[PDB]
């Protein structure tokens, strides 16, 4: 069980790099004895829950980190009874602040939600609910991918505090130095095309490069591991999709469509890496608004669940409509 | 095709580099979650018992049925068929038209808390093969992700799929996604030629080439087809009557008589052949699938591609009711009127 | 100390404004002993549980409030196993106090299926006149219409900052704080007309920061900025394709924007902006589908560039009319 | 302690009861034969159920009534045990009664039971059909197995239509001598909408508030929103027009309306609106999908404001 | 109500005579042991003579006399228990819940040698309602079924549904009776014979209509004889049986009003269109049933004359439809029952649509329904085909891979061409091609049955049907395999399933 997003995350409050003021403020907190608002939000992979579990460790120490610390996930527990049941379970628990070492701390509990901004309005009112229910014994930190989703209230009783998304120079920095460190044979080309597919996300970077160490098997890893265990279409098949509905008709549509399908490749990553492609290019403005239309009205399709090969066929007469004229 | 298939990762004859990436995969530790998905008969059911071969010993073919009991909120005791070994077991929850989460909640409760006999021959962990996970509503995914973040320490599972776009991101970021290509022509061509080599027959490259594009790129239709055609007519000749599976030319007779006339009384009939169709249990999107492909076939003056945006609005709808004859009669509905709008002026 | 909201929670009919018809006609029954079982439904934080606990102060003394009083919540779960429960032997029996009926406050009555509002339905109907329920709730829709059919109900409707600011100003002029007209502006329009949130963000940015400014409100709350919107409204419409992507993703990522905020402040604003009427409803209709494929839980960026891709629709046909 | 008007005005005869024509005639008939069969009687709440069964049994048994009369609701326990013990028990008592008359065994919502409970009621209805008669009010018949109702009668009752529920209105107004309005009256019928305790109860309460009956005094207690309003917000999307209708909406967004109240209003005026009939039928088909995503849990201003704009578009 | 009409000798039954006939020589089959007295058809009366129990017992000991809920099973088995000298104790499966109570009521009650005061007078036991009951309880009655004291008094079962799970391990040792006592010849005979046992005068004829009109139930039909005979009437005529003229509703005839009210216009102020849309939308939320209203629009709008010849409703009403079906959808699932308000504006929709003078034929909608009811046949034949196929090929496939790309290919590979021609005769070629085609009937579990046609002569199909799945009857007919290769290859796999157990004998 080796979780290299978990085995990698800074249990230090002063190996956090980059957040040093957000580490500095943590710190100003945890030494006050007096913390009754706390938030952290920002991009995925920016290390809000390591910064908080490292403040955790930092302030709990090992012994209370299994005593006095909660995690819940929101969004695999989106119903309201089991956040009511939960959070009153540990909360209920009287467990005092003396520690074993010496060490003097403050008697709170705390509680860790990841992914809180996928609650809706009246779930996050019953659990402000909860939370003037139990202001006093523990107390709470909210993680959320943007603040503006989380509802008033909440905003009310925590401290905001922002994350910047992470430079791609400390990211390929982080990135070799990990694979250094466990011994993996990859280049700066490959370390430069693993953070272009993960956009802005250590996670999904750290992730894939465990894959590639799994999939490869001590073998230098290449452009093409690294293409296929992200999911990655080649660019070579969306110029020829372009190539199909620039100049052609439906028959060179049908093929390189069925050619899409029974590679196997989901429609999900080509109408990301076709609107990827069709925002950024020298289309008219008409054109790329009809197309990107055509493209969300896919993926909502999609999400719905509705057959991939009709939805890229109507997609590829879309854009073939667009472009052929 | 069940007598010849490959027992191991290095017997393929297709796909050698992902078949060199998985072994390399079960060669270490830490064996993830896994989804395989990919076009329908590519081969991901051949590449995931090659990696249970590789991922145990020789006693991984041994397999057993057995009819386990689930209890739903209500109280209705539903039997559940389940292939099931001494080292995984394969399931498939879609049968399940609404209890779907509470199997898959009380399976892997049975697989994980209940703990391994004998652990010196298997690894810590055993795998749960579920077959299908595209049909499963978002609440059993949900629930499956719960499940799986419960016990990832000794049930990792292997998620058998197709058209990954029903199946929610919150899954699909924590399984390693493994991607099965239907084989080319060439390669359908060459494993045509090694299984009439290997039992004495003299397929000739023409024939062979017309059923691997017959058959759409599905490897188990063009093997089928390739006994069909050895049982139907034994000398191999390159003009040979290929055996034509009987609902894909009902839907091609079923295309012909909705371009034939644009009456409802005519519509009345091909809502008779649509209800056949429906009733013979074949799924309501292959139904589209064929019937879209086949009106491309026969339609003319740019007008395909409106068609073609119209297949894909009434599957949509398909998937938001529960009545799929509604949608099917509306879809052809639409194409009979914009059929006669077209041929009129 | 204490919130304020549990310190200056009103205990008097006057102390309870805008809803002087209503507690006209509370007073009104419960002086001629003729009070129904009440339904008050309506906003959260207008003033629900405070006047059912007026009246039942004014019914009851300290010491018999809480015998004759009953209070179920969100704590406890609504099913069919509470109504043939507590609730019914607490309603089914005599006290030894004066002789005058129980009370029963029950907390987000919404919240129950339609057996459970039918088990309660058949509990209100039996015992009528020793017993006189109080379900509050937030959509009346939400419950069936016999239980409509058997308690008189009260719409317990939001306050007008016109009336709203006189509880403010008396609660800055009791608690010295800096005010200012634009945070007072700030507090009576994201406070959306309920004084508990007014309340807890007024205490919010007095512990927080000190001061009580517009900005102060804004970044203690997160709500976004009208420049902000109107920054992304002048993208939408007077730049490039690109260009206004990728300023507009970049200010997503920077101010921790969320494209539902940035639709329901694009929805306020374009209802500002004297569009003519045939853009107006390709726009609305437009955002109206970006609102539901978000609500389906599809990728971001896409409905991003859609909403772009509306407003670009939008200013080729304004030019196009100019 | 004065009763409420929902029983304290509830009929005591069959002539007296307005919902039905045919099935209170073949009441009025079977209180005179004598043969009553097991019966069914389906319908929607509070459409009077339970007081034309009561009607009956008190017709036909009279002064043995309180003998030979078992009425269970949902009210008590509905479990199996219940309804083994105390029906069979109930079923066992003999009554001195006349050559035409029998028990009655009325069981208010026999919807709710299980399958087994049903089964059960076969043969409890089979074996003492000398002695008692059964009578089933359920919500919905089409939930009653298929052996229940071939053994017994099926009766139906339709929603109360609003002639029938003026008539009983005016009885009322005109029994307690209430000052009225025709404006109060269609104000009281659309805050009714088609149930007779609900109309009742709004009527008295109504009475017991302001007295005298006109239409501002019937919302000032009820508070939805105004048909007035709603009706001008549907006559601006059909005439071509959006700003005003936004406009409406708004002003009836920061009352702080709910958007199911709203658009449960917006249907309500949209079924009795004067229009042309393939526009009222797509008006209502984009009212329900507009329904599927708010109870969906999209409940936005945006999604009101989405649907005002495809009603503004269906009509060019 | 069934008061003096009641049967109560074996001349007033009304079934047919060879279930009855082997129903009392099953009961008088008893006689050795209780007293101490010393097609389908022919192998009942081959099971009912050849072989016994030691103990002068059958082999079977419960009958099964599964049916419709109707048409008075439960009577019949009361006259002939009755007839056949024994008492009838009857008991009833679904007041009994708890297992004791069942024992008490099943092994404290009978079965035993129950003397009573009358000697003369044994008894038998009589059940109603084992499909209902629960597991535990068939489960007690197999063991006492099972019990080897002995079990001497007869056990007479009266089941609904046959293909309960619950009786799956039941009938394998009993005696099943799906006879349909339908038969209007011995219906109308036995209602006249308790006509005549009365006084009342009928018509033959008109008691045939009768029966024909209330879908040949009996117990119904003694029930409103007796109301007729209340009624006053002395004799029966065409108009008598005209009081309500239809038996086969369950209160349809209200439904053929509102679909008339959806088609017909009514024929001629009245002619608004505001008039008739609220009097449809009235009679379609007052219909009370819905989704019958919804199949029957549907299956009864196209068979209608319509004028759109360039379908200008059809769209729109297939639009409603699945706007109708999205209602519902959303409806069950959210759970919020505010959505059903919409629905009622179904019909009137199509009383838009549709608005014609003429008044075509409108029919019951019988394609939802049959629909349905062949999709669950052909998935539980789907079902039963994966539970023979043997586990190392059953796991390689999922069902719709096979049946869409496997079983028209296994159907044109299970049916080559071959010659009239002995065993002995073919070639090594040939050998090893049959060799083939009966490993795959071994592996896929599939054997050709001998069916018995109407008209007489013998047949062959497959065992689990498999071309009822894999074939469509527009296509052109394809050449079947002749009669005697069918024999020939029964033969075959038959002598290959007698190899395969020695084989399996031999290893083990
Ligand atoms: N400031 C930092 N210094 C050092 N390592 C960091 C820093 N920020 C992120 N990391 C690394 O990034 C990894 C990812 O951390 P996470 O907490 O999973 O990111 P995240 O913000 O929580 O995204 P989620 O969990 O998907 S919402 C950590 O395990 C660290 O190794
Ligand atoms: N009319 C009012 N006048 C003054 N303060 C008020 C008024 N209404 C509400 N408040 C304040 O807001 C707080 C919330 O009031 P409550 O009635 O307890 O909330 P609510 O109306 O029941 O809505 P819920 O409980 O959130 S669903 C009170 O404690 C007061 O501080
Ligand atoms: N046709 C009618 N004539 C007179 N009063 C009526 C009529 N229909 C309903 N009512 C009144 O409405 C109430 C009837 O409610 P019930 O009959 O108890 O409800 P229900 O319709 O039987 O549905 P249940 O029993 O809850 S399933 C009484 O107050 C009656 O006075
Ligand atoms: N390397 C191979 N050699 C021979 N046959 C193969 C090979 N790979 C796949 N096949 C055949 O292709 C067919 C694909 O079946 P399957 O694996 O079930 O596809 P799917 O899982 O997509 O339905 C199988 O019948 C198998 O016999
Ligand atoms: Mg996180
Ligand atoms: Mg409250
Ligand atoms: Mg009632």
């Amino acid at each position: 069980p080796v979780p290299w997003v978990e085995k990698y995350r800074p249990k230090c409050v002063d190996e956090v790099a980059f957040q040093e003021e957000v580490v500095a403020v943590l710190k100003k907190s945890l030494e006050g004895a007096d913390l009754p608002n706390l938030l952290f939000y920002g991009p995925p992979g920016t290390g809000k829950t390591s910064t908080i579990l490292a403040a955790a460790r930092e302030l709990f120490g090992p012994e209370l980190f299994r005593l006095r610390v909660l995690e819940l996930n929101a969004s695999d527990e989106r119903g309201i009874q089991v956040v009511r049941e939960k959070v009153k379970n540990f909360a209920q628990l009287t467990v005092s602040g003396s520690r074993s070492d010496g060490k003097p701390c403050p008697p709170f509990k705390i509680v860790i939600l990841d992914e809180a901004d996928s609650m809706t309005s009246a779930a996050q009112a019953a659990l402000r609910r909860t939370m003037e229910k139990e202001s006093k014994t523990t107390r709470f930190c909210l993680i959320c991918n943007y603040v503006s989703r989380i509802i008033e209230p909440l905003t009310s009783r925590c401290s905001k505090f922002r994350f910047k998304p992470l430079s791609d120079k400390i990211q390929q920095q982080r990135l070799l130095d990990i694979a250094k460190k466990e011994n993996v044979k990859i280049s700066d080309e490959g370390i430069a095309y693993l953070v272009k597919v993960s956009e802005g996300d250590l996670r999904k970077a750290i992730t894939f490069l465990q894959s590639a160490t799994r999939l490869t098997g001590g073998k230098e890893i290449t452009e093409k591991v690294i293409t296929d265990i992200a999911g990655v279409i080649p660019a070579e098949k969306i110029d020829g999709v372009f190539a199909a509905c620039q100049s052609g008709s439906f028959d060179k549509l049908e093929a390189v469509v069925k050619d899409l399908i029974d590679e196997g490749h989901a429609a999900t990553q080509l109408v990301n890496q076709l609107h990827d492609v069709v925002v950024e290019n020298n289309l008219s403005d008409k054109q790329k608004s009809i197309i990107t239309e055509k493209l969300a009205e896919v993926d909502k399709c999609l999400a719905d669940g509705a057959d991939e090969h009709l939805q890229l066929i109507s997609l590829c007469a879309t854009v073939m409509q667009q472009l052929s004229q | 095709v069940d007598k010849y298939r490959p027992c191991s990762l290095g017997r393929l004859d297709y796909h050698k580099e992902q078949a060199a990436q998985l072994r390399n995969l079960v060669q270490c530790g830490d064996f993830p979650h896994l989804l395989v998905y990919g076009p329908s008969g590519a081969g991901k059911k051949t590449r995931i018992m090659c990696i249970l071969r590789e991922l145990y010993g020789v006693g991984v073919e041994k397999l057993r049925i057995e009819h386990q009991t689930i209890t739903t909120p209500s109280k209705k005791k539903i039997e559940i068929s389940t292939i099931a070994s001494n080292y995984h077991l394969e399931v498939n929850p879609s049968d399940a038209g609404n209890s779907d989460r509470v199997v898959i909640q009380e399976m892997l409760k049975t697989v994980a808390q209940s703990q391994q006999l004998e652990t010196n021959s298997q690894r810590d962990f055993k795998v749960v093969l579920l077959t299908e996970v595209d049909k499963l509503t978002k609440d059993a995914q949900h629930a499956l992700r719960r499940t799986m973040e419960k016990y990832m320490s000794t049930c990792r599972l292997i998620l058998c799929c197709n058209s990954t776009s029903k199946v929610i991101p919150p899954i699909r970021s924590r399984c390693l996604a493994v991607r099965v290509p239907a084989p080319s022509i060439e390669d359908i061509c060459h494993v045509l030629s090694t299984v009439c080599k290997k039992e004495g027959l003299n397929l000739p490259s023409q024939l062979a080439h017309r059923l691997a594009e017959k058959s759409c790129r599905n490897l188990r239709k063009a093997l089928l087809m390739c006994e069909a055609c050895r049982v139907q007519q034994y000398p191999f000749t390159a003009d040979q009557e290929i055996p034509e599976t009987d609902w894909e030319v009902y839907l091609r007779e079923t295309a012909n008589a909705i371009v034939s006339q644009q009456t409802p009384q005519r519509l009345l009939e091909v809502r008779g052949r649509l209800y056949e169709l429906l009733t013979h249990c074949i799924p309501p999107e292959i139904i589209m699938k064929g019937l879209l492909s086949e009106l491309l076939h026969n339609c003319d003056g740019q007008l395909k591609g409106e068609v073609a945006q119209m297949a894909a609005y009434y599957e949509h709808r398909l998937q938001l009711g529960s009545k799929a004859i509604y949608h099917l009669e509306a879809f052809v509905a639409k194409f009979m009127a914009l059929y006669k709008k077209f041929m009129e002026d | 100390n204490l919130p304020w909201v549990e310190k200056y929670r009103p205990q008097t009919l006057n102390d309870l404004i805008s809803h002087q018809d209503i507690l006209s006609t509370i007073q009104k029954f419960i002086n001629e002993d003729r009070l129904p079982h009440l339904l008050l439904y309506g906003p959260p934080g207008t003033g629900k549980t405070s006047t059912i606990l007026a009246c039942a102060k004014q019914l009851y003394k300290d010491k018999e409030f809480g015998s004759m009083v009953l209070e179920l919540n969100a704590s406890d779960d609504r099913g069919i196993d509470i109504i043939r429960g507590p609730i019914l032997s607490f309603a089914s029996t005599r006290t030894i106090f004066k002789k005058g009926f129980k009370l029963v406050i029950l907390d987000e009555a919404d919240a129950m299926t339609q057996d459970a509002q039918n088990a309660l339905r058949r509990v209100i109907e039996k015992f009528t006149e020793n017993t006189r329920f109080c379900l509050i709730c937030n959509y009346l829709s939400k419950i069936i219409p016999a239980l409509q059919s058997r308690c008189t109900r009260f719409r317990f409707g939001p306050l007008t900052p016109e009336l709203m600011v006189p509880r403010l100003e008396h609660v800055v002029e009791e608690e010295k704080v800096d005010i200012s007209e634009d945070g007072m502006k700030a507090l009576v329009t994201l406070s959306s007309g309920d004084m508990r949130r007014a309340l807890n963000i007024l205490q919010s940015t007095n512990m927080a920061f000190g001061k009580v400014t517009e900005e102060t409100v804004y970044t203690c709350t997160g709500h976004p900025l009208k420049s902000d919107i109107a920054n992304i409204l002048d993208w939408m419409l007077n730049q490039d394709f690109t260009t206004a992507y990728r300023n507009i993703t970049e200010l997503k990522t920077l101010k921790g924007l969320a494209l539902h905020d940035i639709l329901t402040e694009i929805h306020l604003f374009v209802h500002r902006v004297d569009f003519p009427s045939s853009v107006r409803i390709h726009l609305l209709t437009k955002m109206a589908d970006i609102e539901y494929r978000l609500s389906v839980g599809t990728n971001e960026k896409i409905q991003l560039s859609s909403l772009i891709a509306a407003f670009q629709v939008t200013r080729d046909l304004i030019v196009a009319e100019a | 302690y004065e009763l409420p008007w929902v029983e304290k005005y509830r009929p005591v005869k069959l002539n007296e009861i307005v919902g039905n024509e045919d099935t209170v005639s073949r009441l009025e008939v079977f209180a005179r034969e004598g043969n009553v069969p097991n019966i069914i009687i389906a319908g929607p709440p509070g459409t009077g159920k339970t007081t034309s069964i009561l009607c009956l049994a008190r017709a036909l048994l009279g002064p043995a009534l309180k003998d030979a009369m078992l009425e269970l609701n949902a009210s008590n326990d509905r479990g199996i045990d219940v309804v083994r013990n105390k029906i069979k028990m109930f079923a066992q008592q003999k009554v001195t009664l006349p050559k035409g008359r029998h028990k009655i065994i009325i069981l208010d919502e026999a919807d709710s039971m299980t399958d087994g409970a049903q089964q059960a009621l076969r043969r409890t209805m089979e074996i003492y059909s000398k002695t008692t008669r059964f009578a089933l009010a359920c919500n919905a018949s089409d939930k009653i197995i298929e052996p229940i109702q071939s053994r017994c009668a099926v009766l139906r009752y339709t929603k109360l239509t609003d002639a029938q529920i003026l008539t009983r209105l005016m009885n009322v107004i005109e029994k307690e001598r209430v000052p009225y309005t025709d404006d109060g009256l269609e104000a009281i019928i659309f805050t009714a909408q088609g149930d007779m305790r609900q109309a009742l109860n709004n009527l008295q309460s109504t009475f017991s508030g302001f007295g005298f009956i006109n239409s501002e005094n019937v919302f000032k207690v009820c508070d939805e929103p105004h048909p007035l309003l709603v009706k001008e917000m549907i006559q601006h999307c059909v005439n071509a027009n959006i700003d005003e209708a936004y406009k409406i909406l708004a002003h009836l967004w920061h009352l702080g309306y709910s958007p199911e109240d709203i658009i449960g209003n917006i249907f309500r005026v949209c079924k009795t609106f004067q229009m042309a009939e393939y526009l009222k039928l797509e008006f209502i088909k984009e009212i329900g999908y507009t329904h599927m995503k708010i109870a969906e849990g999209v409940n936005s201003l945006l999604q009101m404001a989405g649907l005002l704009a495809r009603l503004c578009q269906k009509t060019m | 109500w069934v008061d003096e009409f009641a049967p109560r000798h074996y001349t007033e039954l009304l079934s047919d005579d060879f279930t009855n006939r082997c129903l009392l020589k099953w009961l008088k089959l008893w006689d050795l042991v209780v007293f101490g007295h010393e097609s389908h058809e022919q192998v009942l009366e081959e099971m009912l003579e050849a072989g016994l129990d030691p103990s002068q017992r059958p082999k079977q000991k419960v009958a099964l006399l599964c049916g419709p809920p109707g048409l008075g099973k439960t009577t019949l088995a009361h006259v002939i228990a009755r007839h056949a000298g024994y008492s009838v104790v009857e008991m009833n499966a679904s007041d009994d819940r708890s297992p004791e109570v069942f024992r008490t009521r099943i092994e404290a009650a009978t079965q035993m040698e129950s003397v009573l005061g009358a000697g003369g007078k044994p008894n038998c036991l009589v059940i109603d309602e084992i499909d209902g009951a629960p597991v535990a309880a068939i489960n007690v009655l197999l063991s006492i079924l099972n019990r080897k004291g002995l079990l001497m008094r007869p056990i007479i079962c009266i089941c609904n549904d046959q293909f309960a799970p619950s009786l799956r391990q039941l009938k394998q040792q009993a005696f099943l009776l799906h006879f349909p006592p339908t038969l209007p010849s011995r219906l109308v005979q036995r209602l006249q014979e308790v006509s005549l046992r009365q006084g009342m005068r009928a018509d033959p004829g008109v008691l045939a209509a009768l029966c024909e009109k209330t879908d040949n139930d009996i117990r119904a039909c003694i029930n409103t004889l007796q109301f007729l005979y209340s009624r006053g009437q002395r004799e029966l005529s065409v108009r008598d049986v005209q009081a309500t003229r239809v038996g086969l509703k369950d209160q349809r005839r209200g439904l053929f009003s509102v679909w008339q009210e959806v088609f017909q216009l009514p024929r001629a102020s009245l002619t608004s269109a505001s008039q008739r849309f609220y009097r449809v939308l009235h009679a379609a939320a007052s219909a009370g049933e819905h989704e019958k209203v919804v199949q029957g629009l549907f299956d009864n709008f196209l068979r209608l004359r319509l004028r759109d010849s360039s379908l200008g409703a059809v769209c729109v009403a297939l639009d409603w439809l699945a706007f109708d079906d999205l209602l519902a959808g959303a409806a069950h699932h959210s759970q919020s029952f505010q959505l059903l308000r919409y629905p009622p504006f179904l019909p009137v929709a199509f009383h838009v649509l549709f608005a014609s003078s003429h008044t075509p034929r409108i029919t019951f909608p019988s394609s939802q329904q049959e629909a349905q009811n062949r999709m669950s046949q052909m998935r539980n034949l789907i079902q039963t085909l994966v539970s023979g196929i043997a586990p190392a090929t059953r796991s390689r496939a999922t069902p719709q891979a096979l049946l869409l790309d496997a079983l028209c290919l296994l159907l044109d590979i299970l049916a080559p061409k071959l010659r009239p021609v002995s065993t002995q005769l073919y070639s090594t070629r040939e050998k090893q091609q049959l060799a083939s085609l009966v490993g795959t009937m071994l592996a896929y579990s599939l054997t050709y049955r001998q069916e018995r046609t109407p008209d007489g002569q013998y047949i062959y199909r497959l065992e689990p049907n498999v071309e009822e799945l894999c074939r469509f009857p527009e296509l052109p007919a394809r050449k079947p395999l002749t009669y005697q290769t069918k024999q020939l290859i029964a033969r075959e796999i038959e002598v290959e399933k007698m190899r395969r157990a020695e084989a399996s004998a031999r290893v083990e």
